[PDB]
């Protein structure tokens, strides 16, 4: 869930 | 350039840059600390949504670990030391039909450019 | 337990569950490589989404860089070296009105254990  | 197809479903698409060191000592494996510098943008509207160049701040993760995207570890896993690469991600490898945060929609294909500074155990 | 409102919107609330070690040398500082194990769970359904001991993995990243999520950011910059916290986050400092994927609505509240592990320059 990275990165954003 | 030469484009490298890293999965089958064209998903992970590598053009490299500038090609980096030769040799098995400067390809990492799985689980090794990765040191990376990276620019990541949409392709539809071509917004730079991350930079660890922004913060002048080299990222570190380990890869093959699920501490980062699917493209990542799967593009990161394929590059040797001082590689530069540019990688157009599907969004099964980014962040899939729910996107993430302010500035990932649903769907979004990535564009990331990654060098790859350094790898240790 | 002590529950320390760590912004003033009580967004960032960090409950210390073991506490660390005392000494300004034992206290992270702005920039410094902190190595962490966390777990992290919706407040709503307790249900898991990420964690670094499952794959027994620590994990890394630069402190006050915006590499994390920023309650992550704000929490950890309040530990000390042995602590353990479990901190609530808003979505504010999480993941947003958007979420993140498939295991993170929007506007979700999220709780995390974390462990200050180790840190260094």
């Amino acid at each position: 869930a990275l990165p954003f | 350039l030469e484009q490298v197809h890293l999965t089958e479903d064209g998903g992970v698409v590598k053009t490299i840059l500038r090609k980096g060191e030769g040799g098995e000592e400067n390809a990492p494996k799985k689980g090794n600390e990765v040191t990376v510098h990276y620019v990541g943008k949409l392709e539809s509207s071509g917004k730079v949504f991350d930079s660890s160049r922004e913060r002048n701040v080299p990222f570190k993760f380990h890869l093959g670990q699920g501490e980062v995207i699917k493209g990542w570890d799967i593009c990161v896993a394929s590059m040797t030391k001082n590689e530069k690469c540019s990688v157009r991600l599907d969004s099964k490898y980014g962040y899939g039909e729910e996107g993430c945060g302010e500035s990932i929609p649903g769907n979004s294909v990535l564009i990331f450019e990654i060098e790859l500074i350094s790898f240790r155990e």
